[PDB]
């Protein structure tokens, strides 16, 4: 039906790998079906450390989609999230379904980044935002479908 | 394989070897011929009435067999058959010979909670078995066996120290350390050989992934300077002299 490549981007402490664990290692297959169309997901984890930043394009080469995670409780990763989508917007094939995920909202008051701050920037750049959480299984099942809905 | 009705395929698989090998080397043109040739034969094995009568492993057990025999005979024609590649093998080896003597987990961001006793010796020896196989498949296994070994000891450390299962934040850096410590000779060539001649339809999923990993491991290791391994431009260079002197 549709084999599909998805890429996680974001730093360490964004916890993208803690994130996808709820969705069931560095790589995960997942055949997902929406509205009679069926999509197999090839999900690719990246090393979040700055010292590897320039390896990134070897991974998102030929990406059907990407998810950009950041840490809501530690501000600077939201900015790193900005540079990512900025880099994707430019280097990936323009027919790419991107998603922003703000992870570690699982702390009821530590959160440093507002829902508008995130919602507004995402809106501005052709993607949706979700408040992801691994401790409370929130927005993991959810986020993949919205992307599926949006694939050529 | 040598059944008194197979002669058709032999006269073809033999005749392609000659046709092909007698072409001056071109990495793009050559492998497009081979991946091109594999399909022709793919359909063929499955179409051939005398083979009713098979599952899906059995269809691959055939394809692997063709990938192998054929690439064996054509090895010295496809593997490091140009000069710019041989140099990249040399360049890398020199780099890895030296850096192995002084790199540590921190340089690459490997936390103590994921540091291993043996330095993942078992992973290193799997890569080092790479030039012991001529088939793109087998070569790949060396690599995947390295990756698994890494994950098990990595997964263990997560249980041992109560964390989650490991992602690319853990694998990519340990792969590098382990590639440098391992110095799997003719890497650059190796990774391309597999890239160009693994039955394209099999270089996919779990495999394609960890291959992109080791390919980006090569890249990184190729570009190593003080900053990429986080050292003073002094320490790093001094270490290079020491390593050179040893």
């Amino acid at each position: 039906s549709i084999n599909a490549k998805l890429v996680l981007l974001g730093d360490v402490g964004a916890g993208k790998s803690s994130l996808v664990l709820r969705f069931v290692a560095a790589f995960f297959s997942q055949t997902l079906a929406v509205n009679d169309a069926t999509v197999k997901f090839e999900i690719w984890d990246t090393a979040g450390q700055e010292r590897y930043h320039s390896l990134a394009p070897m991974y998102y080469r030929g990406a059907a989609a990407a998810i950009i995670v950041f840490d809501v409780t530690n501000q600077a990763s939201f900015e790193r999230a900005k540079k990512w989508v900025q880099e994707l917007q430019a280097q990936g094939n323009p027919n790419m379904v991107m998603a922003l995920a703000g992870n570690k909202s699982d702390l009821l008051d530590a959160r440093k980044v507002t829902a508008e701050d995130a919602q507004t920037y995402a809106q501005e750049n052709g993607l949706f935002f979700m408040e992801t959480s691994a401790k409370t299984a929130t927005n993991v099942k959810e986020i993949f479908y919205e992307i599926a809905r949006r694939l050529p | 394989m040598r059944k008194p009705s197979a002669g058709d395929f032999v006269k073809s698989i033999k005749s392609f070897i000659v046709s092909f090998s007698n072409n001056a080397p071109d990495p793009e043109k050559d492998c497009a011929m081979v991946q091109e040739f594999f399909s022709k034969m793919e359909a063929a094995f499955r179409a051939h009435p005398l083979w009713s009568g098979c599952s899906e492993e059995e269809l691959d057990s055939a394809g692997d067999g063709l990938e192998k025999y054929v690439m064996t005979k054509l090895f010295t024609r496809v593997f490091a058959s140009n000069t710019e590649e041989v140099i990249a093998d040399e360049k890398l080896f020199q780099k890895m010979s030296l850096v192995q003597q002084f790199i540590s987990p921190e340089n690459l961001d490997i936390q103590p909670t994921f540091q291993n006793e043996s330095s993942w010796l078992l992973a290193q020896k799997e890569l080092q078995k790479i030039n012991m196989y001529k088939a793109p498949r087998d070569k790949l296994v060396c690599i995947l066996n390295c990756c698994k070994v890494i994950n098990n000891l990595l997964l263990n450390a997560s249980i041992a120290s109560n964390e989650n299962a490991p992602g690319a934040d853990e694998f990519l850096p340990v792969l590098i350390y382990v590639t440098i410590k391992a110095n799997p000779p003719q890497l650059h060539s190796n990774l391309l050989y597999i890239q160009r001649y693994r039955r394209e339809s099999k270089l996919v999923g779990e495999a394609a992934y960890f291959f992109t990993n080791i390919l980006s491991a090569e890249s990184f290791i190729s570009n190593i300077d003080a900053k990429s391994i986080s050292l003073d431009e002094a320490e790093f260079e001094k270490n290079m002299e020491s390593a050179r002197a040893r």
